[PDB]
C-alpha cells in the first residue's frame, strides 16, 4: 500500500479508485480510525430521538439520551446478530429485536429478555450483552461525529487549521440547522472520487457545469468555460494535518443556486456580514458570505453559501451511497429555509441538474481504476504546486492563492497515504511529523 | 365503494379518499381522452422534445414535485420532523432552467444521445367536483433509460396529477406529484421527467 | 382464428383453445368494463387495502392459485409425477388468514411500510358461453415491491381469472390462476397478491 | 401540434414529423381496433404459436427489422459510415426459416420450454394519408423471457409498424422497425420476436 | 479458521455468515465431505426416473437404475464440460450431450460417440470417459443422500443419536412419500442462517411469528409473545456427534398449520399413535405425533407434524437457493395428502406467510456478517447451557429439557468448527473424541 | 498456473473457464502481451476518423493520423483519469476532456490546458502528459492489431503458418472491407469458450445446429446429425506456433448462410476462383472459396465464406462482450455486400439463429468451471491426436486431415499454457522451442 500517492500528494495511482483489496484495507485503516459524520443536533433534538447512520460500511443507531447527551451503537442484536432497527429516524425509549424479542434501552443496555426467569436464570448476564457502542462521540457546533478508535485526537484537533475557515458560518452566524431527510442515491463510483472533487475542485465548475451555468445563471458563470478567473480574485485553498481542506470563492454566497435564489440570499448574507464584521473582523465576515467547498476527512463534504452537507457512504470499491442534506442558518426566515432546502436538491441532490453532470466524471475515473492497463496511469494534483505557504499572518494551514487549485487534493491524499501505511494513530502521527514542510 | 380504515390497518386516510375519488369519478369518455393525453405526453418526452412539452403540456402555474420519503416506524408517532425531501419541487421557471440545461450543446452527459422509453399504464381520471376544468389523473409509469453502451436504468412511479382544460381545447399539467417508491434509487441519478 | 397444433409444435392444446376463446369473445364494451375493474383492483392492492379487496373484489367461492411448474423435457412423456407445486392455493378463509397476518401491528416485515406499484396490461375478456354471469379475464402484471431502502423486487405474471357478476352490479373474483414464469424467483419470496 | 426543431435541439426531424403524424391521426375507433390487434398478436407470440403468427399476422411483403445504432457524437457530422447494424432484417422466407428453427424438436435451446410474457403499452395509430388500407402503429413493449430455472431477460422496445387491411377483415404486418435502445444488450441474445 | 466457534459451541463469530473466503473453504471441508440430501424413492420410483439435485454448488443427476439401485453423477459432459441435463426431473435410459452428441447411459457410461469409427478409432477409450460418479449413495427409510468423500461414515452412523428421534415418523409410521415438485426461491442469506434456525430455534416462534400465530391459530399460539411455555411442558432438544440435532414440542402434530388443518390431522395422528404405542411404547408413539424441528448436518432441515423437508442450497456467502418439499405418511387418505402438501407451501414455501417473517432474520444476520465492525460481534448460543445431559435412560444423545433452547445450535456449531479445522474424516474424528463431554 | 493444460494440449482443466484469479492473471500474461484486434482500414478510412476498441478489459481510441498512419491510445485523461471519448466511432482532429477541459490532438498530444497561463505557468509540462499510447500497431491486409508489449514479434511472424491459409481470401482476392457497425451483446461465458469453438469446432456444427441446418439448408447440411463426413472430404485443420489455428471445409463458400444466399455467393466465388487459380494455383484458389473457421490468438475469430469477424472481449471470468462484424470482398456488387452483412448477423449476430444455439454450450461450460467439484473435470481435445503432421509439402504448420478435429484446440491451448507460465516473450519462446515436435 506504499507509494500509491507520491511525496507532497502530487500524484495518485488511478488504481486507488478501483482496487477491491485496497477497499477492504480502507475499512481497517480509514473508516475504523477516523472521525465520521453522524447527524446534527437538529435531527435528534428531543430525548429518545434517533437516526440511523452509516460509519463506513457499518450501520449505527445514533440516539438522544434522557440526560441530553448522544450515544451511538452498532445496529446489531447481541443474540444472533439480526439488524435491530429498520426505520431511518424516529423516537423511542428502547429497541426490541424482532427475532426473539430481546429489548434494549436507548442507552444500549439489554433490559428485557423473554423467558429470562423460566429458561435463562443465571445462564445470562445482561450487563455483558449491551449493544456494541461507538466509543467516541463529539460535536462541532451541533454537527456530531463518531469514531471507532478510542485513540483518535479530539474532533476539534482533528479539524486542525480547517476549523478557522469553518467558524464564520458554523460558529459565529448564530447556529445552523441541518434539514432532513437527506437525498439518497447510489452512484457507481469510489467514495474518494467525490471526496477529491469536493475538497478542492474549483477547476471543474466552469467546464463540467458549463450548460448548468448558462441555464441557471449561478454566480459561478464568471468562470464559465474556464476562460477567466473570478473578478473578485482567484480565491484561496487550504489543507490541514489530518486531511481536511477546502477552497474559498470570495463573496459567492449563492453558490450553485440559480438566479431566482440570488437576490434574497445575497441580501440576507450581506446584512449579517455587516453585523459580523464588528465581532470577527472584515476578512472573516467576508468568509461568512463566501462559497467554501470542502471535505472533512475522509468522506464528509460541504458547500457553504449554496449550503450543502454530504456523506459519501462506501458500499464497495466502485459503489457509493451518496447522502445530500441542506443546511440553513437558524435565524433565516422559514420561507427562505424551505427555498434553500429545495435549491440544494435541485442542484446536487439525486435529481440535481449539476450533480448529474458529475456522475460520468466520478464513475469513469473509478471504472478506469479497475482496468489493468489504465489503473497504472497517474492522476496529477499539480495545480498550485510550488506556491503553497504555511504560517501566513492571516490565513492558517497550508494555503494556496486560488480556489481553482489542487492544494487541498495534495493534503487529502497525503493524509490518506499516511493512514493506509499506518496501523494506528501513533504511526499516522509519525508519518505526518513534517506534513506542512 | 369506500375503504374502512379502522379495519384496513395499512391504508392511510389520504389513500382511502383518493381511491374513493377515482372510483366514483369513472367516466368512459374521460378515460379515453386522458389515456390519449398521457400517451402523447410520454411520446413527446421519449423523443426529448422538452421545449414542446414545457410550452404545450405544462401550465404556467405548474408545481412539479417528486419526493423521497424517509422510512419511519408505523408506530413511532412522536418524531415529527419533516419526513419528505423534494427531489423535484419546480415552478415553470425552474423547469425552464432544467430544459435549457437539457438541450445545451455543452451538456456533456447527453452525448451520445440518450435513449428513453416510457410505459404508461393503469390510467384513471376524475373531474374535480368543484373546478370542472380540473382533471385529476393517476397513472403508473415504467421509464427505461439507456446510454453509453451498457448503462440501463429503470424507474417505477405513480404520478398523481392535476391537469387543466385550456381555451381552444388543449390540456396542461398544473400539478404532478410522485412519492418515489424506492428510498435509495440504484439508478445513478433521478434526472428524468417522470 | 385457430391454431393448428400439429404444425405449431410449441403450442399446448390448452393454450390454443384459450387463444381461440379470447379471440372470438372480443367485445368492446366488455374490454373497457374489465379494464376498469382490473385497474380498480390493482389500485386497491397498491394502497394495501387488503380487507376491502377481500370483501369487495373476491367471491366466497374463490380459488386463488399460483403454481410453480417443474421443468420437464418436452420429449419425456413417461415421467408422470405431479409437475406443479402450489405456491398459493387458497380458499376464502385462507385468504382471510393471509390478510389478517398482513395488517397485524406485530407483522415485523411490514415496518416500515412497504411500497407496491402494479402495472396491468394486455387485458382481454370473454363472457362464458354457458354461464353468462362469468367473465373470463386474462391480463399481464408487472408488480414492483420496494422496501428497507434498497430492496427492490419485480414480479411478472399472466393472471387467468374467472370473475362473476353480483346482484347490485359488482363483480367478484371466483378464480385466479397464475403459472409463475420463473421457476426459481430471485425475489426473496413471492408474498405478494398477484 | 408540431415540434420546432430549431428550439428543440434534441429532437430529430424524423421524430418530430412522426410525432405530428400520430397526433393528428388520432381516431378513437382505430385506437381500440389496433389495441385489440396488438394484444392478440402478443398473446399468440407468448404461447409460441409462431406458425399461426407468420401465417395470419404477417404479410407476404413483410420487412421485419431491428437495428442496433452505433453511438456517435451529436456534433460529429463528418464521419458518414453506416451507423446501423441489422440484428434482424427479414423477409417472409427468412422469418419462415427462423420459425422452423423454433419448433424443430432438435432445437436444444427450447427444452425445457421457455416462458414468454409480453407487455404492450402506449399504443397509437394513424391511417396512412395516401394508402388508407395502411395503418401506422407505434407501441412500446416489455418482453420477459424466463428459462432454465434462473435465467431472466427483459427487453424494452418501441415498435414502429405498418399494418395492412386484408380482404375479409384481417390485418397483417407489412413492416416492423425497432431501433433497439440498448447498444449492448445484457440479455445473452436478442432471439425474440419484438 | 480456528476459533470461529468457541468451546462447547457457545459462541460464533458473526463473520461466518458473510465471509467469502470461508465460503470457498466450506465447499472443500463441509460440502466435499458430508452427507447431502438428494431425493426420496418416491420421486424416482421407476427405472430410468431421474432428478437433478445440488450437492453444495455442484449439480448431480440422480438416476434409478434398471436393477432398482440409485446412482448419481456430476451433470457435466466428459468431452468439453457442457452441462448435460437441463430438465429438473424425468425418465430416460440415457442422456445425450447437445454440444457434439456424446451419449451416456443412465448408468453414467459413455455409450455413443458420433464419428467414433470415422474419426476417433482407438484415439478414444469410452470406458475412461463415463460421467463423474458420486462415490457414496445411501438411504434412510427412502431418503437418499450422497457424499463426495468415499471415507465418510455410513449414513446411519452419521445420523448418530438423531436417528432414534426420527424413527417414529420415518421408520415406524408405515412409510413416507416426499411430495414434489419442491418450492424453490433464492434468499439473500447464508445457508448456515437457515440451518441454525431449523436445528433448534423454538425461541423465535412466539416472537417472529406472533402475527402468523394470531391469524392462523396454529397450536404454537401457546408460546405467542414468548410469554408462557407450552402447557404440555418445555419439550426436549438434542444434538449428536456429527452435528445433526432437533427439538421436540410434545403433541404438536399440526405444527405451523392453521386451524383449518388441525382437527383432521390431529385425529389421524392420535389414531396411529394408539396403534404405535403397542409396537414402540408410549414415549416414542408420542414423539410420532409431536413436532420435531431439526437439521440433518449440514444443510438439510425438516419439520415433522407440519411435514416439511428443506434443503439450503448454497450459491455464495450471502445467497441460498431454498428448496421446500412436503412429506406425507403413505397411508394418509389422498385428500389429506394434498391438503398437507399445500399447507406446507402456505406456511413456509416461496409464498409462505411464516417463511416471509423469517427472511429479514436470516438476511440481515448474514449481511451483518459481511460488515467490517459488525462481523466481529459474537452470536451467543447459551440457552440451556450448563444443563445438557448425556446418557439419559430414555433420551439418547446430548439432551436439554427444552425445545426453546440452544443445545442443538451448540452441537451444530461444534461439528461445523471441527470440520472447517480438519482436512479429512480422520481429523474430524480426532477433533470430536470428547464431543459429549 | 502450471499443468492447467496437459502435454500436446491434450486436456484442459475445466476450471480455466471459471477461475477468477486466473482471469486476473490472463490480463497480465495474455492480454498485456499478445496482438489484439483493433479495427480495419475501411472503418477509419479518412484522417481524423477514429473508433473505440477494447484491448482486453482496457479501452483504446484508434485514430487515423493526418499522415495516413494509425495510432492508438488508452481512453483515459492524464489529469484525473476520466474516460476521454464516449462515442464508439467518429471523426475529430482532437479530443477534449469533459471534466476540466484538457484538449488532446488525434496524435495523443496534450495541446490545450484551460488556465495554463494564469494558474499553471511552468508547473505543467504538456509534453509529459500525452495520452498513454499503444506501442505496437501493425496490420495484416488492412486488419489492424495492437499490442501493449513492445517486445512482441512482428504481427506477420505471430500469424506464423496461419498466414498462408488466410492469404487467398485476405491477400489475393483484391482487398476486403469490414462492414460496421458490429453487433454487440454480453454473454455469460468465458472468452476462451468462444475462442476454442471458433478455432476448431467442426464437430459441433452437425449436432448443436441440427435444427438450423434443417431450417436454412446451409451447405453444412451434409454433416447434419454428425452422421456422415462431407462428400468433398474431411477437410483440414491446422495450428501454429503462437496459437492461431483454423479448419478448412472444402468448397463451402456460403458457410452458415441459408439457401437464399447460396446460388449468388457460389457463383461469385466460383468465378473468382477460376481467375485466382492462374495466379496462386488450384489448391489455394480452392481455399479462397472454402469455409475456414479460426481464431487469431487469443480472442479474435473469423469465418471465411460466411464472412464473419469476431472479437471475444473479456469482461470477467464468466462474462464476455461479443462483437460481430461481416466482411466483404471489395469487388462484390454493392447489393451482394449488403446481403452478406445482414446474413452474418442473421446466423451469428446478437439475434442470430445459429449463435443462439451456442449460448448454452459456452455459458454452461464456463459456469461448470466455477463449481468446486466440476472444475476438476478435464476437457479432452483428443480428436485427430496421434495423426497430426508437420512439414507437409503442400500444407504448412501442424496439420490434421479433418476440419472435424481438435488439432487447433491442442495448438491454442499449448500456446495458452506457455503464456500463462511465462513472464515475458523470451520465456514464451523458450517454452515453445519444440512446439511442433
Ligand atoms: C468548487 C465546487 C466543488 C464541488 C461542487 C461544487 N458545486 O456544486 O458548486 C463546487
Ligand atoms: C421451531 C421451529 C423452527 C423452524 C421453523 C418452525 N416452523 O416454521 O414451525 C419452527
Ligand atoms: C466450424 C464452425 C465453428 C464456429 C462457427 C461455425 N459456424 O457458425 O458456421 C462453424
Ligand atoms: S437475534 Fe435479536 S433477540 Fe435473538
Ligand atoms: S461437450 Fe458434450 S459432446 Fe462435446
Ligand atoms: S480529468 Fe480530464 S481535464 Fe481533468
Ligand atoms: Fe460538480
Ligand atoms: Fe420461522
Ligand atoms: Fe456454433
Ligand atoms: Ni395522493
Ligand atoms: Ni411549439
Ligand atoms: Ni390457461
Ligand atoms: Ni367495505
Ligand atoms: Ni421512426
Ligand atoms: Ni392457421
Amino acid at each position: 500500500y506504499q507509494n500509491l500517492v507520491s511525496e507532497a500528494g502530487l500524484t495518485q495511482k488511478l488504481l486507488i479508485h478501483g482496487d477491491k483489496e485496497l477497499f477492504q484495507h480502507e475499512l481497517k485503516t480509514i473508516f475504523a480510525r477516523n472521525w465520521l459524520f453522524l447527524t446534527h443536533d437538529s435531527l435528534i433534538p428531543s430525548p429518545g430521538d434517533y437516526v440511523k447512520a452509516k460509519m463506513g460500511v457499518d450501520e449505527v443507531i445514533v440516539s438522544r439520551q434522557n440526560d441530553g447527551s448522544v450515544r451511538a451503537f452498532l445496529n446489531v442484536c447481541r443474540h444472533r446478530g439480526k439488524t435491530l432497527v429498520h426505520a431511518e429516524a424516529g423516537n423511542a425509549k428502547g429497541f426490541v429485536c424482532g427475532y426473539h424479542g430481546w429489548g434494549y434501552g436507548s442507552n444500549g443496555e439489554l433490559q428485557s429478555v423473554p423467558f429470562e426467569k423460566e429458561l435463562y436464570g443465571d445462564a445470562i448476564k445482561k450487563k455483558c450483552l449491551g449493544l456494541k457502542e461507538v466509543p467516541r462521540i463529539e460535536s462541532f457546533h451541533g454537527f456530531i461525529y463518531g469514531c471507532f478508535d478510542a485513540e483518535a485526537p479530539p474532533l476539534i484537533d482533528y479539524l486542525g487549521d480547517a476549523a478557522w475557515y469553518l467558524e464564520p458560518t458554523f460558529k459565529y452566524s448564530g447556529g445552523l440547522e441541518l434539514v432532513g431527510p437527506p437525498g439518497k442515491v447510489v452512484v457507481k463510483a469510489n467514495w474518494k472520487s467525490f471526496a477529491e472533487n469536493f475538497v478542492g475542485d474549483g477547476y471543474h465548475v466552469g467546464w463540467t457545469h458549463a450548460a448548468a451555468l448558462r441555464a441557471g445563471q449561478s454566480v459561478f458563470s464568471s468562470i464559465a468555460g474556464n476562460a477567466k478567473l473570478p473578478p473578485e480574485g482567484a480565491g484561496l485553498q487550504m489543507t490541514s494535518k489530518y486531511g481536511s481542506g477546502m477552497g474559498v470563492f470570495w463573496g459567492y454566497y449563492s453558490g450553485n443556486f440559480s438566479a431566482d435564489m440570488i437576490p434574497d440570499l445575497m441580501a440576507f448574507g450581506a446584512a449579517k456580514q455587516e453585523k459580523l464584521a464588528k465581532e470577527i473582523g472584515d476578512v472573516r465576515a467576508r468568509i461568512y458570505r463566501s462559497f467554501l467547498n470542502g471535505t472533512i476527512f475522509p468522506n464528509n463534504s460541504f458547500l457553504t453559501g449554496s449550503a450543502a452537507f454530504r456523506v459519501w457512504n462506501p458500499i464497495d470499491e466502485n459503489t457509493t451511497e451518496v447522502w445530500t442534506y441542506a443546511f440553513v442558518e437558524k435565524d433565516m426566515p422559514e420561507d427562505l429555509k424551505r427555498r434553500v432546502a429545495d435549491a440544494v436538491q435541485r442542484s446536487i441532490g439525486p435529481a440535481g441538474f449539476w450533480e448529474s453532470d458529475d456522475n460520468e466524471n466520478m464513475e469513469t475515473m473509478s471504472q478506469n481504476g479497475k482496468k489493468y492497463q489504465s489503473s497504472n496511469i497517474d492522476q496529477i494534483a499539480s495545480l498550485g504546486f510550488g506556491k503553497d505557504v504555511y504560517g501566513d499572518e492571516c490565513y492558517p494551514g497550508v494555503v494556496g492563492k486560488s480556489a481553482i487549485g489542487e492544494t487541498s487534493y495534495r493534503g487529502f491524499y497525503r493524509a490518506y497515504q499516511a493512514h493506509i501505511s499506518s496501523s494506528n494513530w501513533a504511526e499516522f502521527e509519525n508519518a505526518s511529523r513534517n506534513w506542512h514542510i | 365503494m369506500m375503504i374502512n380504515t379502522q379495519e384496513d390497518k395499512l391504508v392511510s386516510a389520504h389513500d382511502a379518499e383518493e381511491f374513493h375519488r377515482f372510483f366514483v369519478g369513472h367516466d368512459s369518455d374521460l378515460q379515453q381522452e386522458v389515456t390519449t393525453l398521457l400517451t402523447r405526453e410520454a411520446h413527446l418526452l421519449d423523443i426529448q422534445a422538452y421545449k414542446a412539452w414545457l410550452e404545450h403540456f405544462v401550465a404556467p402555474e405548474i408545481k412539479y414535485q417528486v419526493i423521497s420519503r424517509e422510512l419511519r416506524s408505523t408506530s413511532e408517532r412522536r418524531y415529527q420532523l419533516n419526513d419528505a425531501v423534494n427531489l423535484y419541487n419546480e415552478n415553470y421557471q425552474q423547469l425552464k432552467v432544467r430544459v435549457e440545461h437539457q438541450m445545451d450543446p455543452q451538456n456533456w452527459a447527453n452525448n451520445p444521445k440518450i435513449r428513453f422509453t416510457r410505459f404508461v399504464t393503469n390510467v384513471t381520471a376524475a373531474k374535480d367536483k368543484s373546478a370542472p376544468e380540473i382533471l385529476h389523473v393517476r397513472s403508473n409509469l415504467i421509464l427505461h433509460r439507456a446510454r453509453r453502451e451498457n448503462q440501463v436504468d429503470v424507474f417505477y412511479a405513480t404520478r398523481e396529477d392535476k391537469w387543466k382544460r385550456i381555451e381552444g381545447g388543449g390540456i396542461k399539467l398544473v400539478e404532478r406529484f410522485v412519492d418515489y417508491p424506492e428510498r435509495i434509487p440504484q439508478t445513478h441519478n433521478l434526472l428524468v421527467f417522470l
